[PDB]
């Protein structure tokens, strides 16, 4: 029954808390009977068929990311009016659509929210918060937190307005910009920190004389390969630990060897700042 | 030293990097929000920040992923700074001791996701009657059951910390270990970045991994000038590659 | 202290950065060339050539389009060195006088433009007879009249200046507004920036503008550097790009 | 009657004079005449007919750009051998010419001579004069009267052996490269002349102590600002500018505003040097 | 000085710097790895290796393509460090006495190759019989015939060198030519890259000449930076350019 | 009959040290005999017409670089068996195979190994050897000679298992994909050696005072052309020797220019370190 604007502004501040209640047997599931508690408040009176709609908003998972939900949402939102006003019958592709974008919208939204989102505004503004104080913890705060909300009212709204039609759309072309231009900002940003914003030292001395008046001209092996690339060694490293995420292990169990290193290295010489 | 009226705010502070853990909006499920948050609280500020700034580098890609939850860097991020901030500590000794916390973490975190189950088969029997207000309350209160398993061990810490008993046995470690461990926090970090590149690794986007590594060895950029020279690239490269021209 | 023989060389120093305030080829119409040949006869030419640096920043994007006459940066830097080179004056104190002086500028041109009309109502009577010499001594006799209207001012000030009426009322300016014109001399060389971008803006091409900012701020190329770095962009951007390519 | 080779070297010369009497009436009108009198010297003698060609090239408007110039001079000339020698009938298509390349030379040759030419060459010259002496104002007077040289004598031979058929021919497809490759070069250099060859300082202090015997280790808001990026402020600045003038204000309207903000704000410690 | 357990590792050294000038495979025919392995058996390894150093520079673009011989950087990179590390010389004398050894280079190395055609003309009257063991041992006959015409004048050196004879007419040079010497061995290796680029020259490619040029001049990257940049805009060069798209 | 795997392996180490025996009546013609030994050994016994086959190996040039001659070596191993298991008759065509590879492999394979791989490894491991010991020629050592045997082994083995019909598909697109990779990496880089691995300095002082207590303020021409470019006279030098060399002058004939000019150039005050 034509859901009112300021509806849409509640589906909005209803969502920020979206994810749930995130269980493991239905994954965010009461999340999105919450996110659509305002629209069947206006849309529906208290009636036996016309309020089991929350029974199907439970019916299966939801399990997407949080942020690409709004499309979802405004989606949905459209599905009701041509089920509420006009009444064209439609009872399983409801949840149908919702089964549909959560394939595409869970792959898609992983490696750009959770990839070059996340840990680029937390590596911009921790490198600030390390010598700095507050550029770092609210260049974060703000950046990060405008990019989410434009993803989710931007979404809803505009995921409302354009119904099915515009699904297998936008589904088309748009997203593979958008997260190939993701992951060249965030290979980018992740080749700088890994040669940078990491440290690893080898005080393993290899040359004596030690000219010029009592210089000591020392040369230990740190020197030697930042003669080649001065960033070389956690380069390494990181390719090691890249390769053995693959094969899933902990990283919880990668961290403890590097902890064991630490302290076997040191010990030797070999390690050391 | 910790007074009652620092108590409560840390209690508060903890439960809002509670809400945050499974919430994932506004990121206090961070360490670097809940770092500076409990900073304020409890003491000086900039030693509080520095310990989030550091803390981050590890906690990249600690994110949830399909049922895969992540090592809970909320819990991690609070205990270890009024381990340090209220007790007498080094920035390393934290850091180190955040991982059996982040340990506990997913631990945690994971039978208070279990047990929410409670929460839906009690909302399958309000939505069978409604009204809608019995479903508005009983998502919210399955989020004040998880900002409480991560603000009452903040307590029971910071009320313990205040003793000889542990921060006697905090100084036998000794000093050749403690050493030792602000030598790995320049390398466990790199894991944090592993995990990220393995989400975004394209066999022919590659190169601009090897682009953005030696750029930073040789040049003084921040990391705001390669956060903007990264996009300025991947516009541009979006512009260019005729595969988004034609058929 | 100015000699006979330095008036008449600042007289046609001036008649030829006047021919060049319409002709816009060889470019006198300058602020550059304009205090450069101003240096050279009046005096010491380094303090003649800071000026002309200085002025250009300022006169970018000063240009005509289309009867919107620019503000005529070829009288307001030649009164601009007179007043510095000859008294007894700073840099900052000549840049921030020349605003008001380039805006007689436009003023004059104008009128100067708009009487040149009497040159083609005295055309069209000599294209209806012949020959065309009666043509070549009309193109040229209208650039005998603007020269002699940004050549005149800056003989009727360099023969004032070197009085104590005026050489006493500038010191009256004081000296807490004098740095404070050589704080406004590093912004509103901004406006003359803003201009040029809104001519060569697109919107694809901005990521250009923001990549050749960031590389400002972290690294030390000159400005040739920066200007064949921007060529060799431009040249590898036009051939890649297949707009170029296909149908 | 064969137009000589030496008559094509005058014109030339005789064009580099080519903005007028740049009057308001006929914008540049006498000065296409006076380029195209030497055509006329040896292409009629004395006559009633043969000499109200000269009529004609005052007839309207001629207002273009005087550096592209050439190619409509060269085209022009050559359209005087069809109407002289080959006697082939036009007399409004010769002004149809001329008011037809009136209006795409007129924007595409101001954003590039008055575009990334003169601020560019006069930007690589200006960075100079401040601390050098003749590299500056001679990199400039060098290096930019040749690029109108090389447009405007390689602009009349090549417009005047190639007559109207190729003026529909690299009226498409090239000027697009040209300018396409212009405003990335002046959008380059721009960028880079808004950060460093700007001046802005705010000596706010913002912070105490002050340790490491006695270095008062100040820290203004500039550095708070260095920190993120060296150019900020004047680079918000460019953009309010850079707003302001779409809206037609008097950019001497704006650097007067800029005047009243270094005085009022050096005498509240606000700007300062 | 040099003993009689030297003059043996130098001929060798010399015969396996002689495999490999006509051989081009394991690149002893370098004035890098013949240089460093005549230092370390004479003597000093350090003022060897920057005699390898050097040499190349000039010994870049000194291929051999299609019976257009090379001026033989196998034999000047081996008399011309016994004339420094064995005797009592400088860098920048012998970097300037290796170009006539150099010379002497090919034309030794085409009258080898001239008379090798002997191995040939052997070697048609093993086909027509068998076994392929007399080409087996052909082959390798006529390698053996040039390592003794590098290795040869390498043992004529190492013993004349140490004799007062030569080593007081190299002092006479005088120490003004000398001087004038260590000058152009920052200008006669401009040649060497001239050969390069003119072998690697595309009208279309020159834009990254210019850009690896300027790059150069402001930054402080390696030659593995600028080699790693390089093969990175390389790679991404040809996955744009829609030549290798469309069809 | 059935050319044994590790046949291919000995191909492989018998082919390293192919170019001869380089002579000048059949360039490389025995080094291909004495690399196809192996193949001959088990291929065939002792025969009048079995043992005519070293006869045609020795028929005509080969005359290729080294190191593209491993495709052409496992194509014309793989044209034995057709001719020996299969015997398809196949005489001319044999040397044919080889003489059509001769031509594009010797122009596709010069400009890379000795165009933008053996000065390119040459370059890294000399601005190395200069300072430090053994990080430049062993990384020549290392890097060169593993970019041989990938390129032999690989070739070997990759051109033999494909008989002629990918002869014509490789030899189309993708080698114009290495070439143009080749000659951007390789014109990167000697931009930079002309740059910055030149020394060219001009102490001809063209100014006094010499303000500032007695620091005596000394700007040489040097200073002249690094206030426009640091490189710049080596540059100029380059694209002079660039244009000599086209005109075919040995440049053993323009290094004696250069020495002549060091040591005419010094005693006039001109080049001096
Ligand atoms: O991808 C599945 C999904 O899992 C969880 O429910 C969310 O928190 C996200 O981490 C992710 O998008
Ligand atoms: O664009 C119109 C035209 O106006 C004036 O006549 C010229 O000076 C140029 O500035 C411009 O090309
Ligand atoms: O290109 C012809 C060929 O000539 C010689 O035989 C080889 O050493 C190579 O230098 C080159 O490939």
């Amino acid at each position: 029954k034509k859901l009112t604007q300021s509806d849409i502004r509640g589906v909005f501040l209803r969502s920020n808390l979206f994810q749930g209640s995130w269980n493991f047997e239905r994954m965010q599931a009461l999340g999105f009977c919450f996110s659509m508690v305002p629209a069947i408040r206006r849309l529906y009176p208290e009636n036996n068929e016309a309020r089991k709609q929350a029974i199907r908003r439970h019916l299966e998972f939801f399990n997407t990311q949080p942020f690409v939900a709004a499309p979802i949402l405004g989606v949905t939102l459209a599905l009701e009016e041509q089920r509420a006003n006009g009444a064209e019958i439609d009872d399983g592709a409801i949840n149908g659509i919702k089964v549909g974008l959560m394939g595409p919208l869970a792959g898609v939204g992983d490696p750009i929210f959770w990839g070059t989102v996340r840990p680029v505004f937390a590596a911009l503004g921790a490198g600030i918060a390390m010598s700095g104080s507050l550029l770092g913890p609210l260049l974060f705060f703000i950046l990060f937190n405008l990019v989410r909300l434009a993803t989710r009212y931007y979404g809803v709204a505009y995921g409302y307005s354009k119904g099915i039609d515009i699904v297998k759309d936008m589904g088309g072309g748009f997203l593979q910009k958008l997260t190939e231009g993701a992951s060249i900002l965030g290979l980018f940003v992740m080749g700088a920190l890994v040669n940078k914003w990491t440290h690893v030292n080898i005080p393993l001395v290899v040359s004596r004389i030690t000219d010029q008046t009592g210089k000591e001209h020392v040369t230990t092996v740190q020197t030697i390969l930042d003669q080649l690339m001065p960033g070389l060694v956690p380069l390494l490293l990181t390719f090691a630990c890249m390769w053995l995420l693959r094969k899933k292990v902990n990283p919880l169990w990668i961290i403890v060897g590097f902890f064991v290193i630490g302290i076997a290295g040191y010990a030797c010489g070999l390690l050391g700042l | 030293e910790i007074t009652t009226l620092q108590i409560v705010l840390v209690f508060i502070v903890a439960c809002i990097a509670g809400m945050g853990s499974i919430l994932d909006e506004f990121q206090f499920h961070r360490p670097l929000i809940a770092c500076t948050l409990v900073g304020i609280v409890l003491g000086d500020m900039k030693t509080g920040i520095i310990i989030g700034g550091t803390l981050e580098m590890i906690a990249l890609g600690w994110m949830n992923i399909g049922a895969a939850v992540a090592p809970d860097a909320a819990l991690a991020s609070i205990i270890s700074t009024i381990l340090v901030i209220a007790g007498h500590q080094s920035i390393g000794a934290g850091i180190a001791l955040a991982i059996p916390l982040a340990a506990a973490g997913q631990v945690l975190t994971i039978i208070v996701r279990t047990i929410t189950v409670a929460f839906q088969h009690a909302a399958d029997k309000a939505a069978d009657n409604g009204n809608l207000t019995a479903i508005s309350w009983i998502h919210v209160s399955s989020l004040f059951l998880q900002a409480m398993r991560v603000a009452i061990p903040a307590v029971i810490v910071a009320l313990s910390v205040g003793t000889s008993e542990v921060q006697n046995m905090l100084n036998a470690i000794p000093e050749v270990v403690t050493n030792g461990l602000n030598i790995a926090g320049g390398m466990i970090v790199v894991v944090g970045y592993a995990m990220v590149i393995n989400m975004m690794r394209a066999g022919y986007l590659m190169p601009f991994f090897y682009l953005g590594f030696v750029t930073a060895a040789f040049t003084n950029f921040n990391l705001v000038a390669l956060g903007v020279i990264g996009t300025v690239m991947a516009v541009l490269y979006i512009q260019l590659s005729p595969k988004y021209n034609r058929v």
